[PDB]
């Protein structure tokens, strides 16, 4: 839904800096540099698995702190899907079918892999000629703002990530590289 | 293969990295080919594209011949110790006398 809060389109991209902090290694400014019609979907698909804790609005997502993600490789895309093809007993419920779908404590694969930790609404394209700040290809239309407001997951949810790694009690094993 | 000093250690193997080559016989990429993101398109909004990369090896002595360094590396003061037996000094001494 269209929440009244307005945020720049660069908040969904981690490598591109946003409000506060610094802007070195990526010389951009808010609301003047936008995203094309593919990088917006790139940012949208990154929501359920790489959502950071943040400041106020500590609730990150179904995995809290993002852990290591391990999966088996191949040499072709159709081949790549075969190694990691592990159907479960129940295929949960759709979470991208236009339904927010308040479920029970136990969740499923289709409702887990497509989580939406934040309400998101993208504004209409703006005419122009400039390129985006992620892939850099010149285009005709760009998106410059979005409506983002934080949402907390229900406490005590039961969900084991198929590609996650846990230490001893379900706590996420992150990367301790500084 | 240039060298720099006398006891310069050398490798027997020289790994080399080469771009993949088409030709429609092996039109598909081989199994031992890695993928590198170093095909430039633009620079100011920098844009790079994937490129298939193959690896091979070389051995010194059969494909590349080891060369030798030129000039002098280690510097020492001249410090010529005087000699009283060669002909030039024996004539210079008599000329002074
Ligand atoms: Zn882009």
């Amino acid at each position: 839904d269209p929440s009244s809060r307005i945020r720049a389109i660069t908040d969904l991209i981690h490598e591109i800096p946003t409000a506060h902090n610094l802007c070195h290694f990526k010389h951009v400014t808010d609301y003047i540099d936008g995203l094309c019609e593919a990088c917006c979907i790139k940012g949208l698909l990154r929501l359920p698995v790489f959502t950071t804790v943040g400041g106020r609005g500590i609730g990150a997502g179904i995995n809290n702190t993002p852990p290591f993600y391990l999966l088996w490789h191949a040499n072709d895309l159709a081949g790549m899907l075969a190694q990691n093809w592990q159907p479960w007993d129940n295929m949960g419920i759709p979470a991208w079918l236009g339904s927010f779908q308040k479920e029970s404590r136990e969740v499923g694969l289709l409702a887990g892999m497509t989580w939406l930790p934040r309400k998101v609404y993208l504004h209409d394209p703006v005419p122009g000629q400039a390129a985006c700040c992620s892939c850099g290809l010149p285009s005709e239309a760009l998106v410059y703002s979005c409506s983002i407001e934080v949402e907390p997951v229900p406490k005590g949810l039961e969900w084991k990530d198929p590609h996650g790694v846990y230490t001893d009690q379900g706590k996420s094993l992150q990367s301790k590289i500084k | 293969l240039q060298k720099r000093w006398h006891n310069e250690p050398l490798p027997q193997i020289l790994p080399c990295v080469m771009d993949w080559i088409p030709g429609y016989d092996g039109e598909h990429a081989p199994d031992d080919a890695e993928i590198h993101y170093d095909l430039p398109v633009s620079f100011q909004p920098p844009r790079h594209l994937p490129r298939f990369v193959i690896r091979r090896e070389l051995v010194v002595g059969e494909d590349v011949q080891v060369s030798r360094e030129t000039g002098t590396s280690v510097w020492r003061p001249k410090g010529t110790r005087a000699d009283y037996n060669n002909s030039e000094y024996k004539k210079v001494r008599a000329e002074r006398l």
